[PDB]
């Protein structure tokens, strides 16, 4: 159409309105005259060329035409309200997500900063900067968990600095902490899942969940808080995320990263953190996840990311006594002292405690789990080698279904598994010996051995043998032990033969 | 900042630009942007340094009328009659310039009863006039730009940083503004997760197009169509008494 | 062993097995020891067998099906387990033991209402389809002698049967 102006044509389709370049001629050939032409056709990865007969199907079908306000028209022959109205919403509308106002907000809260430190002879904030945080904790929860947190990053803009600005408010008093947990969070019934499940974006979750542990981080010194359905805020904070096992958990796969991250980054803290996760039985409750025997359903999702879910159990684990479940091996001899416990850490927080005892030693469900899924990681080899130190059973069953992935599993994800059982062999304690017999002769009459599995895989699954072969080589060229179980042993060395020809035949 | 180490160069330069006003810095009303610009760099530089300047409360006072006269501009006209870049700066130096002011000042500006109510002003003259019209309907502002928008903020700011009182207001207003229509007691959501506006901005120069309900394209453009004819156009909404 | 496809058998497991944790425990128990200690083509009565127990509605059911896709607790003595044994050797156990759960999601609710819904099976079920699928494109029965795969019409129409299980 073309506007009546002083001084064109525009393009209208549906609700957009734009200018357009069909003044030139070509353009009235291209889009309205349509036409028959001989096209131009891309195909095959940009790698083929053919010309097609096209037809424009886009083209003119009615025209108007104008002859070169009149009152006859207007002459009898025989409200600014709605328009108004919409009007004013969306110019408030505008406002409220415009960018310049969530960089208004950042300013209007992160000023005063300076204000907020509590004097240096004192741990506790004199009564103005009291109330400077007690306004302005106000508006940030206000704006935040309303319209905040919900609009996109190109206007809300990597919510980590909104983390940021609440850190500054939420610590150095008690009260405002109070509060903040009180009206934004312990009042909605979902106000944690929405924000560290429902919320499809990993930096509002990440934001969320690194908020809930300064909370729970800071009020540890605060006093017994209300319940909010003797107890501290943190305890409150953590058995609120502790109730989205029940149900949402399992609903709400796909965003769990920055859910277990609530107790990854809440255990790196120190020891007043990981005695309350234990406490809590944090572990007991986790293991029976990703065993599907926990609180409720199990989790619907096939790719879950449960990777921090083993964290949070590896480093909770490795900070209890294990003294009473180890054997010597040469008999008579006492158990070694635990080299591979919690650094950082003079002494065992506490026993280890019975339900997860039950899982982890008693029962092989959980170890099957880790081994199988997270084996590729660092903090399942840290958990191997706190509990296979001088425990036989134990030894046996990761051996046991290390040895069954090696042989069983598919071809080309080997290198976490052999790689992992290294550092299994590795472990110099009074059962070391046994572990690499029972690695390359294998546990009789159920799981094969490194060499039992070369002879099955030498005709088929040929990079199989090749696989274990590196792992045995990276073995014995970095293991004494196992050169004088290789050098001394016949058997093992008359098989360690027929192996070595054997790669460099199929070479 | 570096050549001078001496607290002597600067107040030579701060009287000589506050010299000039209304008068050639107005003149130019294009080239000034560069002007202004600076006039923070030193009026900043005076504060975080702890460098005194003499004249800071009359040359501040000045401009709170500069900005009371043009608040008037738009309520007498509806279109600002200064230009652009003078309103960016005249708001940015009465921030730098608000710096060299205790709390017993910088709310005798804002929350006073007998002060000039600058607070007040800047939420329903300079950035939120039309919210005070949705908000009067549940019972054009000065700064249109959004460099212009953004220079009532850091004034705003600026009036509430070591002032509790300023705060509060500033604080209060913006509750009863957005977030009081929910946030009493619950505060509830968008439901969306990334949400913004779906209405769109209306550039100035385009034009008002009409949704598509997926196949309503034969409907919409008859009328656009239709209503771009200036007889159509004039002559059916004279068309009174429909309803 | 020997009285498995005859029909007074059915009968009296399926008689026994009915709100009796303790009987299913071993009737599962044997069947899914016979189904991995068996001959490939002698292993066709003992899936028929396991399918009637798993479709007994009572209210094991669920559990049953657990402890049969599974296995026997912290046990290598179940489906998915007997699929693992017999990926790289004796495939012909891994196919029967598919079209098994084949039949078995198809022809039972409750058993597609834990396949889709539980996430681990529904990631394994996903490991042993694919597996199935790289296997027919790498002509006897199956359920006849033989040792690598036999790719039959048999196997290529449970394969496009068992991905529309899995989406």
């Amino acid at each position: 159409i073309i506007q009546r102006n002083g001084g064109r044509w525009y393009k209208f389709d549906d609700g957009d309105v734009t200018e357009c370049k069909m003044d030139d001629d070509e353009e009235m050939k291209n889009q309205c005259f349509g036409g028959e032409y001989m096209g131009e056709v891309f195909d095959h990865m940009m790698k083929r060329m053919s010309y097609r007969r096209q037809k424009r199907w886009w083209n003119a079908y009615i025209l108007f035409y104008e002859r070169m306000q009149d009152d006859e028209l207007i002459r009898y022959i025989s409200i600014e309200r709605s328009v108004r109205k919409q009007n004013v919403q969306f110019m408030h509308n505008r406002m409220q997500y415009s960018m310049e106002y969530f960089q208004f907000m950042k300013k209007l809260l992160t000023c005063n900063g300076v204000y907020l430190n509590p004097p240096p002879g004192q741990d506790h904030l004199l009564p103005e900067a009291e109330e400077i945080t007690m306004i302005s904790i106000q508006l940030a929860a206000r704006f935040l968990f309303t319209t905040g947190f919900h609009t996109k990053k190109v206007v809300r803009g990597s919510a980590s600095d909104w983390y940021d600005a609440l850190c500054i408010l939420l610590r150095h008093s008690k009260n405002v902490r109070f509060w903040f947990a009180h009206n934004v969070l312990f009042n909605v019934s979902n106000r944690f899942s929405e924000y560290l499940l429902e919320c499809p974006s990993a930096e509002v979750r990440g934001a969320f969940a690194k908020l809930i542990v300064f909370i729970a981080h800071f009020s540890l010194q605060d006093g017994p808080c209300p319940s909010p359905f003797n107890l501290s805020l943190s305890d409150h904070l953590l058995r609120a995320v502790l109730n989205l096992l029940r149900r949402e958990v399992s609903e709400h796969g796909r965003h769990l990263q920055q859910y277990f991250n609530l107790f990854v980054m809440y255990a790196n803290l120190g020891v007043a953190e990981k005695t309350q996760l234990l406490k809590l039985s944090v572990p007991a409750t986790f293991m029976l996840v990703s065993l599907d025997e926990g609180p409720g359903p199990p989790i619907k999702y096939q790719y879950a990311e449960l990777g921090k879910l083993y964290s949070v159990v590896s480093q909770l684990i490795r900070c209890c006594n294990v003294s009473s479940r180890m054997q010597s091996s040469i008999n008579g001899n006492p158990p070694l002292p635990n080299p591979f416990g919690d650094p950082n850490l003079s002494q065992p927080i506490m026993p280890i405690q019975q339900n997860v005892a039950d899982i982890l030693f008693v029962r092989t469900s959980y170890v099957k789990k880790i081994i199988e899924d997270c084996s590729n990681s660092e903090e399942t080899v840290k958990l191997l080698r706190f509990c296979c130190w001088e425990n036989p059973q134990f030894s046996s069953t990761v051996l046991s279904e290390l040895l069954w992935q090696v042989a069983y599993s598919y071809t080309y994800e080997l290198r976490p598994y052999l790689d992992l059982l290294l550092q299994i062999l590795l472990i110099e304690d009074s059962w070391q010996t046994h572990r690499i017999h029972n690695a390359l002769k294998g546990i009789p009459d159920d799981r094969d051995g490194l060499f039992d599995t070369i002879q099955r895989s030498k005709n088929h699954y040929q990079k199989r043998a090749y696989q274990c072969i590196k792992c045995m080589v990276a073995l014995f060229s970095n293991c004494p032990v196992a050169y004088q179980i290789l050098q001394g042993n016949g058997d093992l060395k008359r098989k360690w033969t027929w192996a070595v020809e054997w790669l460099g035949d199929e070479l | 900042t570096r050549c001078c180490m001496g607290h002597r160069p600067l107040l030579f330069f701060i009287t000589l630009l506050f010299t000039v006003l209304g008068s050639t810095a107005r003149e130019r009303a294009k080239h000034s942007g560069d002007y202004f610009t600076l006039l923070r760099h030193l009026l900043n530089y005076a504060y975080n340094s702890n460098i005194n300047v003499p004249n800071a409360e009359v040359l501040l006072n000045n401009e709170i009328d500069w900005l009371k006269r043009i608040r008037d501009d738009v309520k007498r006209t509806g279109e600002t009659g200064i230009e652009e870049t003078i309103l960016e700066g005249h708001l940015g130096v009465t921030k730098e310039l608000l710096a060299f002011q205790t709390s017993e000042k910088k709310f005798h500006i804002g929350c006073e009863k007998g002060g000039a109510n600058l607070i007040k002003e800047l939420i329903d003259d300079f950035i939120f006039p039309a919210s005070n019209v949705y908000l009067q309907y549940m019972r054009i502002p000065v700064c249109g730009s959004p460099p212009t928008i953004n220079a009532g903020f850091e004034l705003l700011v600026a009036l509430a940083v070591g002032c509790v009182r300023n705060l509060k207001q500033i604080v209060d207003s913006l509750t009863e503004m957005y977030y009081i229509g929910t946030a009493i007691t619950t505060c509830e959501a968008l439901t969306e997760w990334e949400y913004l506006p779906p209405v769109g901005p209306r550039p100035p120069k385009g034009f008002v197009g009409l949704k598509n309900a997926g196949a309503t394209c034969y409907m919409n453009s008859v009328i656009q169509q239709l209503y771009m004819i200036p007889s159509i156009r004039n002559g059916i909404l004279a068309i009174e008494g429909t309803g | 062993e020997d009285c498995s496809n005859s029909e007074e058998t059915v009968k009296l497991l399926r008689f026994c097995c009915w709100e009796n944790p303790q009987f299913s425990s071993t009737v599962l128990s044997e069947l899914l020891w016979q189904v991995a200690y068996s001959y490939t083509y002698e292993l066709r009565p003992y899936l028929d067998l396991l399918l009637q127990i798993l479709l007994i509605e009572d209210s094991w059911q669920t559990h049953r099906i657990h402890n049969a896709l599974k296995g026997i607790p912290d046990d290598r003595d179940g489906l998915f387990d007997t699929i693992q044994r017999s990926k790289n050797h004796y495939q012909k156990r891994a196919y029967q033991c598919i079209k098994c759960m084949v039949a078995l999601f198809s022809n039972c609710p409750v058993a597609y209402q834990i396949l889709q819904g539980n996430g681990d099976l529904k990631r394994k079920w996903t490991w042993a389809v694919e597996w199935l699928g790289d296997e027919l494109e790498r002509q006897s029965n199956e359920t006849s002698n033989g040792y690598f795969l036999e790719r039959s019409h048999s196997a290529r129409m449970t394969l496009a049967k068992a991905c529309e299980l899995c989406p």
